[PDB]
């Protein structure tokens, strides 16, 4: 009868250092998890597990009383000092008193702009003279006040064609008087409202004193991009004349893609052949692509293999399209460094801060203090740096972290107390009198057990070269560990197995010279087609073996093996026109900038790089130089062309190419490493969901690996539904529990394209699912939503993946909201020409089927129909084309005629039946052989009555018409 | 028989300007004075010449003001030399290597990641005024480590170093600290600390606090607690709210589980009650409160949606009485057969000083007093001239308060010396007022001697300490049998925040030795600015503010003065609460720098002059103690 009370009694005992678990283990959990099973989670010591065990007991069995006969249940919990959230201060400028003194009183007038913050602001002064000395002044107060306000609550986007209800939010300050107002939405082609061109749509309404009024609009968008939604206000008798002008995005009905098309080295001469090389360049696939969206191929000119990279980790608001992953953790967060520091050491060494502009050097300089500054927040006593904030520490990261602080000391102030701990915890307390390196913390990265011991020695003893002389009077036994390390790989080095390890740890012994004789042959003889070493599904693990391995090279001064495997890693980009992953990009990037500054060869730019693109009639001619801020260029066509390109003469550069499409929902049809099960819930309708949202869900996921060990460092990438957002006290829960099924939760919408939630997970079991659900909140009310998507990724692998769609569940005829008018059959009019009156003479038909735009003419008959969420499917059998377009078709051969989700109900297409269709060549979709088509504004679909129902009242009418319709057309066709 | 005195501050701050009071008792004539300093021990010399002549015209005064340089750098002291004549007097001083101070200015004290902190530096000398160093500002993360470094100087800008800062939006939790320091002193380091938390924006506020700022323990009323909750916008909330009690122990917390109270909220309005059967039950007895502080927990519920925002009123004391009573600013030392006056300190349980507190003083009250808006009463009493130590007790007296509600205080008084035995003395008075610079302020003189010597006395030598320097010297005239002399003393923008005063005279003894009897007093004057410096609207007041509106600022400071400003948020200026940075806490840093300790007189004749920061010498064999010491005796 009070569960909230007889809580907090229980936590009521219990010593201090205890409070904590029960505490948690009181608590529910977002999926049904048992206590016994809740355990085990839970990472603490034993009496921290008996402690959550006897109280989730006490709890779980009280509940479940009150299930057998309005009341609370949470925690009160201790010292929550909560918002931090204020308005930003302003006004912080000088002026000093020049005005001639009256008895001290200088006075000096000051004018300024009061922010557009209802607020009380508070003003401090404090002056500074030479004579008399320093003065704080009084605090001023300036209460800045409105009586009326708008607020326009829009969601973060809406999917075009998908049915919002927006709200506008009014509020009232006035503390003894209600407001009357008139609020109008203003009319928008771009989306339906119950505001037309015809009539506009004010409304009265009486905001109650000291309070708020929420007034409703439901809006159908029917175009993408930004479309402005304004109300207006005039309040009444008061002339208050308020309004409101937000931007709602509208995007497509599927799911951005970033398809990567080709690479190819761009180099004449090297095997490019005497014949100055020719590239052909196939179309992008898009045949999953959506009907009606835009594409678009950009097409990128690299004067050298590290160039857009080097462009970008310079700059701050370029530096994060390195990588496609989040970057929220121990190890991804080092994008705010690594880049830059490789990228700056890279332009010194090869002098081009000249050229390329001295100005930005600078602001490089002042993000790798900002990344350094946020690497810290992962550094823990002692200097041990671990994956996530407060947790077990990691050798491996530290290593890492080890090395680019070292490589930076020079660049920014990095504090040698940070750095030399660091290198002083991995040596003391990791390293094994064996010259092997602990790993105690579970893994970030890749996995008898050498090779787990060759391979995280190699990458230790790689970042302890880093530290050798700047470390040397702070850590004593540096030069003593790094022989223990070194003397360990060049014996077991001859077992090694995994191709990655013989080029990482190969490039470690390589640093010392110790790479001779038999171990050398070894690592050359490792690599396939003497271009790369790689491994059997490890497809981003080789691009950083394989460039472990170019390091080993360079440092051997090898430089007949290199060229090809430049040239290899040079094309190892599926990602965009880039490597995915962090440890990925920031390797090859590392080994590509080092070729070019330990070359012998002056490989110089005077590229004649020129484009055909069989949809332009100018040929293009580009020509990149050294010595000319840049080395990049770029061409973007709307049109999925295949084209070729040609380079001539001197200079070593890439060319990728790249398009941009929407591809439908449809879960993926072969995960081949991941498994996801996906599944969306509607929650107990007396659940208590914060004040706003409208409704409330449960969104369970559930995964599991395909390998026959764990997967590592992995990413659940939910993309919610529109209007939808996750409960940020599950999640947190879930993160922040004693239990702990997550790393973290990021909830960053980078940007457009729906808002999204980023899960970090330490592991995936291979053994079993790793299932966990949390609660999802509606804040707008909105019909026919297409489905959010999910993406389980190994992060240092992203090869391997799995995508999966999540969708409520339809329960027989989808329901729109609403129609009874104009509202309704406005939408329904974008898709099929909009017959009403519902004369549809057979002198009408002739005038619409003769429009020069008219294409095709077909009497089809409906197969099959295959519908889903997002768009129909009707395929049709052709029973007479009694007038053919660009696509011949066959008597008795089928077409897949696609409609959007929207018109279902309007279009209603009964199975088996026959049909009179047309439409404009615009309808095509798809080409050949297997064409579809798209019915849109343009597509007239009719019934067509069957013959033994032609003796019916309603259909000998209609009948004889398309009688009248069949021979007037084949037999004469259009008049004119 | 003549006599020459040499008089200097405790402890001598380098390149700064200090003062050599010089005088000449019983000389015919003039003597010429060369004053010089030099290394102890060693031939260094920082200071040549510097003369002044005793002109008997003038009663013989002496200046003699200099910097000391700074160079070849356990606690340095330098050797004085004053030379009148022929017989020279030397002192063994010790010396300060203390810059000023920096004030450092943050527009908020808790941030989100993402945001930006802006800060200043001012940089000021002893006297407070503008001065042009080279400075170290770092900032540090809670866990120590700096994150941001800068070396700038403050000449030109007239004492102001704008500086600025963006928070990552990934970056440590907890309290960042912004360190500071002169070059020349990177011994003396300042700070100030800011939070970073995370973004958290609650649907609405709470704010939970008490109907009395303490609990009387026997008071079986309770403590009562109005819960009050409203919406961002000024919306009256309804929902619930849970409610629990608990004792702060210094930093340890006692959570009371029976306090706990689910009352319903109605129109943003809450009531609750912890009572004192629960309270004690969470423990037994009542003394041992005494001293502890309670605190709530609120956390209150929607009863529309399942929002809760919780709140926390801590600190509220447990006291036996509504006021407390404190000598701090009493002296410690009484002169038997004189009047004692005491400067007894009323606050309230929280710190704040408490206007208008009938006290009287124990074993003989009547007569009373009143406390000023300072906090402070004077109360005199006359006792034996016995050599017995002194043990006052002063209670409070407020009409509407129970006896057993006061509150009582007991301190201990030694005697002086007047080394030895001839029990002869002198006391200073001054009268107890809110004085402001500008006005004038009567200074009493009691001599109380043997009638033998009293007529020999002709003239008394006061001196001002201020902010740890000598500020003014003169003289104060007197007429053979006269029990009492007045100083009409002017005080000026000079004595702030607060001035001692010293006051001597010199003779041929009753036995035959030399008598010099001292004694010390300190005074509080209105602890505000220098200068001045206000903000009002600058429009002629008309109509409110209104949000994006052109508004008028009225500016009113100091001609020439440089004025820095910003505008914050009520919400976290009101957030602060103890970094402000005030007027008041800025003479506070001054007041924790001053020399020396007691608040008045001594042990002896020369412990006078030690406990007030000044160092006396005599040609004869007189003098003060050797201060090796910076700071003071524990607290
Ligand atoms: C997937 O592939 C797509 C390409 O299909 C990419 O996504 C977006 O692609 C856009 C082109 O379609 C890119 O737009 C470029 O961004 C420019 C930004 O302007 C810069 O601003 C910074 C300030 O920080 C300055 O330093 C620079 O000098 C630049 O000025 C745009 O200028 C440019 O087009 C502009 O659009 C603005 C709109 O406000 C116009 O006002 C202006 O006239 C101009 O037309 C263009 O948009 C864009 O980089 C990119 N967006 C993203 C994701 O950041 C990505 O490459 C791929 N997505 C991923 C991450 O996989
Ligand atoms: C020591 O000398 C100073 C400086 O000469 C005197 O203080 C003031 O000096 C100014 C010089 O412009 C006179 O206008 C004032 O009348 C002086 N004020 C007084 C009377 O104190 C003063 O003679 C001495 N002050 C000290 C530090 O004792």
């Amino acid at each position: 009868v009070q569960l909230t009370e007889k809580r907090m009694d229980k936590v009521g005992k219990y010593p201090k250092e205890l409070r904590k678990c029960c505490e948690d283990g009181m608590r529910e959990n977002p999926m049904r998890f048992s206590c016994q099973r809740r355990t085990r989670f839970i990472s603490l010591g034993e009496a921290c597990k008996k402690v959550f065990l006897d109280c989730c007991n006490y709890i779980t069995e009280l509940r479940r009383q009150h299930a057998r006969a309005l009341d609370e249940d949470i925690i009160a919990e201790e010292n929550i000092v909560s918002r931090s959230e204020f308005p930003e201060s302003w006004l912080w400028n000088v002026e000093d008193l020049k005005e001639p003194p009256k008895n001290g009183i200088s006075t000096k007038l000051m004018n300024i702009f009061l922010k557009d913050s209802i607020t009380t602001w508070e003003i401090l002064a404090v002056s500074m003279s030479d004579k008399k000395g320093i003065c704080v002044a009084d605090p001023f107060e300036v209460t800045v006040m409105q009586d009326f306000f708008i607020d326009l609550r829009l969601p973060y986007s809406v999917v075009r064609n998908e049915q919002v209800e927006i709200r506008a939010v009014l509020y009232n300050y006035r503390q003894n008087q209600e407001l009357k107002v008139r609020v109008e939405l203003l009319h928008n082609p771009a989306f339906c409202s119950l505001a037309t061109t015809k009539r506009r749509h004010q409304q009265t309404v009486t905001i109650p004193p000291k309070s708020s009024l929420s007034v409703p609009y439901v809006i159908v968008p029917l175009k993408t991009g930004l479309q402005e939604v304004e109300v207006k206000a005039a309040v009444y008798h008061h002339f208050i004349s308020d309004g409101v002008r937000k931007s709602l995005k509208v995007v497509p009905e599927g799911i951005r893609m970033n398809k990567t098309v080709a690479v190819r080295t761009l180099d004449p001469e090297r095997l490019g052949r005497e014949g100055v090389q020719k590239e052909d360049i196939p179309p992008a696939d898009l045949s999953d692509q959506v009907p009606d969206t835009e594409s678009e191929t950009r097409i990128l000119l690299q004067g050298t293999p590290v160039a857009q990279m080097t462009e970008d980790a310079v700059d701050a608001e370029r530096l994060k399209h390195l990588i496609v992953t989040p970057s929220g953790c121990g190890e991804q967060n080092m994008i705010g460094m690594t880049p830059t520091v490789i990228a700056v050491h890279y332009l010194d060494e090869t002098e081009q801060w000249e050229k390329f502009g001295l100005e930005k050097r600078q602001g490089a300089l002042e993000l790798i203090k900002k990344g350094y500054t946020q690497q810290l927040a992962f550094r823990q006593p002692s200097s041990a740096f671990a994956a996530f904030v407060k947790r077990a520490p990691s050798t491996w990261l530290t290593a890492y972290v080890v090395k680019v602080f070292s490589l930076a000391v020079n660049l920014i102030a990095i504090d040698s107390q940070v750095l030399c701990g660091a290198v002083k915890w991995l040596i003391l307390e990791k390293q094994k009198p064996d010259g092997v390196f602990q790993e105690d913390a579970p893994v970030i990265h890749q996995e008898n057990n050498n090779e787990k011991d060759m391979a995280l020695t190699a990458f230790v003893l790689i970042s302890l070269q880093e530290a050798k002389d700047i470390c040397e009077e702070q850590v004593n036994s540096l030069p003593g560990s790094i022989t223990k390390a070194g003397d360990f790989l060049e014996a077991n080095y001859m077992n090694l197995q995994r191709s990655y390890t013989v080029a990482i740890a190969g490039y470690a012994l390589a640093q010392m010279g110790r790479l001779k004789g038999p171990l050398l042959n070894k690592f050359l003889t490792t690599a396939k087609d003497k271009n790369r070493w790689e491994d059997p599904g490890k497809q981003l693990y080789n691009v950083e073996a394989t460039s472990y391995a170019l390091l080993a090279l360079l440092q051997l001064k090898d430089f007949d093996f290199v060229p090809p495997v430049v040239r290899w890693l040079n094309e190892q980009r599926y990602y965009g026109g880039g490597y995915g992953s962090t440890q990925a990009t920031f390797m090859v990037f590392q080994a590509l900038a080092q070729y070019q500054k330990d070359a012998p060869d002056h490989q110089e730019l005077n590229l004649d790089v020129s484009l055909q693109l069989p949809s332009r009639s100018s040929k293009i001619t580009h020509r990149i130089h050294w010595e000319s801020a840049s080395l990049l260029r770029s061409e973007e066509t709307k049109e999925n062309e295949g084209f070729t390109v040609t380079a001539e003469g001197k200079g070593q550069g890439t060319l990728s190419v790249v398009t941009m499409y929407h591809a439908k929902a449809k879960d993926q049809l072969t995960c081949n490493k991941f498994d996801l099960k996906v599944t969306i819930k509607p929650a107990p309708e007396t659940e208590k969901r914060p004040q706003d949202a409208k409704n409330t869900m449960i969104l369970e996921i559930c995964t599991r690996y395909r390998g026959d060990q764990d997967a590592t460092m992995s990413i659940l990438d939910i993309s919610m539904m529109t209007g939808f957002a996750p409960d940020t006290d599950d999640l947190k829960q879930l993160a922040n529990g004693v239990d702990r099924y997550i790393s973290k939760y990021e909830l960053d919408k980078a940007f457009s394209d729906r808002n999204t939630l980023i899960i970090y997970l330490d592991k995936v079991s291979h053994s079993e699912d790793d299932c966990l659900a949390f609660k999802v909140h509606q804040y707008f009310n909105v019909e026919l939503i297409q489905p959010g998507a999910v993406k389980v990724y190994a992060y240092y692998n992203l090869e391997e993946s799995c995508t999966r769609f999540y969708h409520p569940e339809k329960e027989d005829g989808k329901l729109n909201k609403l129609c009874r008018d104009e509202l309704c059959r406005c939408a329904e009019e974008n898709c099929f020409i909009q017959k009403s009156d519902d004369k549809v003479t057979l002198e009408e038909r002739l005038d619409k089927a003769c429009e020069p735009g008219v294409d095709y003419v077909y009497k089809t008959r409906l197969v099959k129909v295959q519908l889903s969420n997002d768009f129909d499917e009707y395929i049709m059998a052709i029973e007479q084309t009694i007038k053919s377009g660009s696509d011949e078709v066959q008597v008795g051969q089928q077409r897949t005629f696609i409609s959007p989700i929207k018109c279902r109900e309007a279009l209603k297409l009964e199975e088996k039946k026959h049909y009179l269709m047309w439409g404009l060549s615009s309808d095509f979709w798809g080409e050949k052989p297997n064409l579809s088509y798209i019915i849109g504004k343009d597509t007239w679909v009719e019934h067509w009555p069957e013959e033994d129902e032609c003796q019916d009242e309603e259909n000998q009418k209609q009948c004889q018409d398309l009688g009248a319709f069949t021979e007037s057309m084949v037999v004469f066709g259009c008049p004119n | 028989s003549p006599m020459y005195s040499i008089i200097t501050p405790n402890i001598l701050r380098l390149e700064s300007e200090e003062t050599m009071v010089l005088e000449a008792h019983d000389a015919q004539g003039d003597v010429p004075v060369t004053v010089t300093v030099h290394d102890f021990p060693g031939k260094k010399l920082v200071l040549s010449s510097e003369k002044t002549v005793l002109t008997p015209a003038t009663n013989h005064m002496g200046n003699v003001t200099f910097t000391i340089p700074a160079n070849r750098e356990r606690n340095k002291f330098v050797t004085v030399q004053a030379t009148f004549g022929t017989q020279v007097v030397e002192k063994v001083v010790l010396v300060s290597l203390q810059s000023g101070y920096l004030f450092i200015q943050t527009d908020k004290t808790i941030y989100t990641p993402g945001s930006t902190v802006l800060y200043r530096i001012f940089t000021v000398n002893h006297k407070l005024l503008p001065v042009g160093r080279t400075v170290m500002v770092n900032i540090e993360n809670p866990e120590g480590i700096p994150v941001k470094q800068d070396s700038l100087s403050s000449q030109n800008q007239l004492g102001v170093l704008p500086l600025s800062w963006d928070i990552p939006e990934l970056v440590n939790m907890g309290q960042w600290k912004i360190r500071a320091y002169y070059e020349n002193s990177p011994q003396q380091v300042f700070s100030t600390e800011f939070e970073v938390k995370e973004y958290v924006l609650p649907s609405f506020e709470v704010i939970v606090e008490p109907t009395e700022k303490f609990y009387y323990i026997y008071n079986e009323k309770g403590l009562e607690v109005t819960i009050t909750a409203r919406f961002l916008y000024g919306k009256k909330v309804e929902g619930t709210a849970f409610v629990i009690f608990g004792i702060q122990d210094g930093e340890q917390r006692i959570s009371l589980p029976e306090s706990l109270k689910r009352i319903p909220i109605e129109d943003g309005s809450g009531e609750v009650v912890l009572s004192r059967k629960v309270l004690l039950d969470g423990v037994l007895r009542a003394e041992d409160l005494v001293g502890k502080s309670l605190y709530v927990s609120a956390t209150v519920i929607l009863h529309s949606g399942s929002d809760m925002v919780q709140a926390e009123r801590s600190g509220i004391p447990i006291v036996t009485s509504p006021y407390q009573i404190h000598f701090t600013k009493t002296p410690k030392y009484f002169k038997p057969g004189m009047p004692f006056d005491l400067m007894v300190f009323v606050t309230n349980p929280d710190g704040s000083p408490a206007y208008r507190v009938p006290v009287a003083v124990q074993g003989e009250d009547t007569v009373q007093s009143l406390t000023q808006g300072d906090g402070v009463a004077k109360l005199s009493i006359n006792t034996h001239p016995s050599q017995k130590p002194l043990s006052i007790t002063v209670r409070t007296k407020k009409q509407e308060l129970s006896e057993a509600e006061q509150a009582t205080r007991t301190m201990q008084a030694l005697p002086y010396s007047t080394v030895g035995n001839s029990n002869n003395y002198l006391h200073l008075s001054v009268l107890r007022t809110e004085l402001r610079p500008g006005e004038t302020l009567n200074v009493n003189f009691l001599l109380r001697m043997d009638r033998a010597h009293e007529a020999k006395i002709r003239y008394y030598t006061y001196l001002i300490m201020n902010k740890g320097r000598l500020l003014k010297a003169g003289r104060q005239v007197r007429e053979p049998g006269q029990d009492l002399v007045v100083l009409p003393l002017s005080i000026t923008t000079d004595f702030i925040p607060s001035f001692r005063l010293v006051a001597y005279y010199t003779l041929i003894g009753a036995s035959g030795q030399r008598e010099v009897v001292a004694d010390s007093v300190w005074v509080d004057v209105k602890d505000s600015c220098v200068g001045s410096l206000v903000v009002k609207s600058g429009q002629s007041e008309d109509r409110q503010p209104v949000p994006g509106q052109q508004m008028t600022l009225k500016i009113e400071g100091d001609h020439g003065a440089r004025v820095v400003l910003v505008a914050v948020d009520k919400g976290v200026f009101v957030l602060n609460k103890k970094n402000k940075l005030t007027q008041s806490k800025i003479w506070d840093v001054v007041e924790k720098a001053d020399i020396g300790c007691t608040p008045g007189s001594g042990k002896d004749y020369a412990g006078v002059f030690s406990d007030a920061g000044l160092t006396f010498t005599s040609s004869s064999g007189q003098q003060t103690a050797q201060r090796a010491e910076l700071q003071c005796p524990q607290p």
